[PDB]
């Protein structure tokens, strides 16, 4: 997983059928200041509930969403030190 | 601009379904209408690419933890309605 | 912040859910709000992990007596969201 | 997934049988600005009909085209801010 | 596998299924001298008990945890010349 | 713009699919164009998700009175195709 | 130049054909001639590399929304034809 | 602030379970009491999204080498207790 | 350091096993702690590939005579854990 | 996939047995000019027959070769405007 | 695979059941001029029998070692040109 | 450029194969070359498209009449193996 | 220097088979030889550890589409032979 | 320091087992010794992580060639030993 | 460099394993070492693609006449290992 900020959304009418009916958030990585970095975006597919400005946890390929990158946690609190 | 409708058993369904079409576009959400024997439906409006994208979103969240009765997007409504 | 709902078949369970969430966790209630056919809601709001325990020990005491129909907790309500229930 | 803009194709005619009668597109990924990016270009099997100029939405290995890289959805609007 | 240093953890309440009941901890890559690196950060759910400052040992997608990237030892002695 | 063609036996059931689509969606009509055995073809051109309502509720329409022998929409034609078409 | 053909049974099956041929590679449309009794063809010329590329490519998407009767490519054409 | 409770029969199994805990989030031990029968209850206190994910991981590491009896998170106690 | 405890039904198998554990390896012994219905535990404290030793050969000689009830090494403790023991 | 450069070969005897009787060859990432980049070579087990100076198309992971990074095209021309 | 010189080993005592009885040795990634690089080092599972200052050849997640990254490879020669 | 081969047993099946090849594509004769027991061997060379197309063509005119024992297309031949053919 | 041979039914087999062999490592080609009976024989030549990777190539590939009758390297040959 | 034994049947798997050893860890190996009947033993001395280490690693290699009749970790051995 | 090793029943098995060695392959002989029951075992040193060849040659000569026990090519044995063996 990956420390994450949801910045946006995709909005796609022509896709395939595996991702009927999910959202599609533009997920940018938070360096270790919690400040998104440059050129660092991924489109996720949201799993949880998730909208903007929300930290989230972005897991890599299998989340059975089946390969699609996918948001599966919202952040409380980041302890780091 | 298009108008979709979700029709659900129940508030709380109503409100899940209302919260996953808010965030899975960019549509503005009119209000809820209740008719009596449990049916109560909502209402957004926006672009036709947008509201399809929501509708479809809403239902399944919905579908999820309660009854959907029925859906619907309308792309050119009469002025009448 | 989050928000938390329970619907109930008739309004005795409903005020037994809302007393008994209102005990077990640091939340604020809304109010109610029916939609005839018997069924009645309560709202109630504060921090995830709050709402989270109030929800839980809400549905634990309202079914003790009646019907609990359904119940839900929004981490994160959209702005819209808020000016449904409020 | 990953935002990405079409910018060429790839005539391969000794090839594997994985791959026969299959569109081979120049993905380039593109900044926050929807610009192209410099050397990150890869190789896609178009899944939807997607051209040239189009900004696609490229998905990662497993996509039953089987791993191969191909492109998932074709993009109308993104959201950002 | 990679060497990483565990630096803080996070704590996140609304989150799917597969991650109940599991330690979330962010892990620091480390150079070649045992040293921390920027912009180097993914979250782990730990596997053997790990803490803070403590040099462990991450793995990437598919540890059954299913592919969370996870903790799999605790580092004694890294001898390196 | 995107381009829907549906596709029917005889020109009865190609006029109510073309009037059905005309009216469930913002689209243009760009005419009609058959092929000898019956086979008649309507083909609709605008926005891609106002195209792709619009053949929806063309096919729903046409196959209730006739027979609809295929449907298509092509999100972004090639820039040749709009010289068959048109 | 090499000469491909696809002969599909109505119309709409010979459009998608040949939007994925146009789009495979690098050849010119020719154009649609249809002799009756349902049948359409299309016909496109180019390198011999690239119109073996595209009418694999026309056959395949063609052949998955209608019927494809035939198929072809003749690579020295002869100038009587 | 909250309070989470394990009860373990044994005392290894309490201190594997006090050990994921305090590990688990930024809870503070309050301290062990036995009350015979081998009966051995552990408690910890803190914000009620911390205490909340250190009892989740405590009960699962404590059930893996005994017996775990009861767990309990108490999110708003009485100043009575 | 690292953390050993095995724990037995009695103080005679906890005398063996304490005694084998301090032979097998470099390791410290903290103290014994009962908690009645004849539950005792030992506790050592060493590097972790000492303790670890130590501990499978301390539950060996113990489970020979009497009931060794469980065993566990934990490699990093927790600074409060290390208020619990000590 | 991705536009590489077959730039040399490796001689290795002792090795597994899923590798043998099979090519091995140095694959050099290109940049968008077709010009080789810096510090961006794999070993790709050849598939298709590639030898040197030849412009390939080196696939990740999975191609049963069991998942090792293979050649599956051999490259006549790439169309890039 | 990558070509990586072994530069030391890890002794791990508190480790998963699936690494049980294995060498884990640190795994630099050379340059083009068969030299080491700066933060470059992963952890690899031997499985030929690699010891110090060799020229491995190592893979990436799956070789049944079950995804651990392991050697696979002992380079005798590396021709390139 | 790429190297097309199409072998048959005896030479008629050959001169068959090998008029077949030449007329179907933009394809070069550089010779036959049998190895006794019959075999005979016809190699034509040129750009991978079209001795793809030829060597398809002439496997098919050649089948028709005597027996084809293999056919294979090398894309890109080591310049070792333009040694032995020519 | 060593010597390998490979012997096939049919030229065509042979030609593959020396394909596959001189790409495989360096090693420097001899000739083919048929002693009748469509008996043809190919022979390599360089060190050992080259011509031991290129027959064991050389079979596998001339196995796919012919007969490969045997094969045999000879890594000290007398100065007779 | 600690001190491992592995004893073998035959004198080629001790040489593969003390192989193992001594690349699994910073051990030095102190010297053969057989008792007849076939028995050969490899004696390894360090610290008793490093001693582990080695000789759960040269266990599972001898076991693949050989028999492996006994092993054994001394970690304090006694001073008349 | 590399190692190999074969080991025998015997001491006549074990000479024309090691003959057979030394004549397919460019290696060099260390020498015997028994040790009782009658297993003789034999120790060539070469570079990796020799000592390879060697080893299956010299296990096919010797498993004719005798009984070859085991074998085994190691590639890059540690330093402490040429201590053992020379």
């Amino acid at each position: 997983m990956i420390l994450a900020k949801v910045t946006g959304h995709v909005v796609a009418t022509q896709k395939c059928d595996e991702l009927r009916g999910s959202n599609l958030l533009l997920i940018t990585r938070l360096d270790d200041k919690q400040q998104p970095m440059k050129d660092q975006t991924w489109v996720a597919v949201d799993n949880v509930g998730a909208g903007m400005h929300d930290i989230v946890l972005a897991e890599e390929y299998f989340a059975l969403n089946y390969k699609a990158m996918s948001v599966v946690a919202i952040v409380e609190k980041v302890f780091r030190d | 601009e298009a108008l979709g409708l979700i029709e659900t058993k129940g508030l709380v369904a109503c409100i899940e379904a209302a919260d996953a079409m808010c965030k899975a576009a960019n549509v503005e959400l009119i209000g809820y209408e209740n008719v009596g024997s449990g049916l109560v439906t909502a209402m957004v409006k926006g672009d036709v690419g947008a509201v399809n994208a929501a509708v479809d979103s809403g239902v399944e969240a919905a579908k999820r933890i309660g009854k959907v009765v029925s859906s619907r997007v309308i792309a050119r409504p009469h002025n009448d309605i």
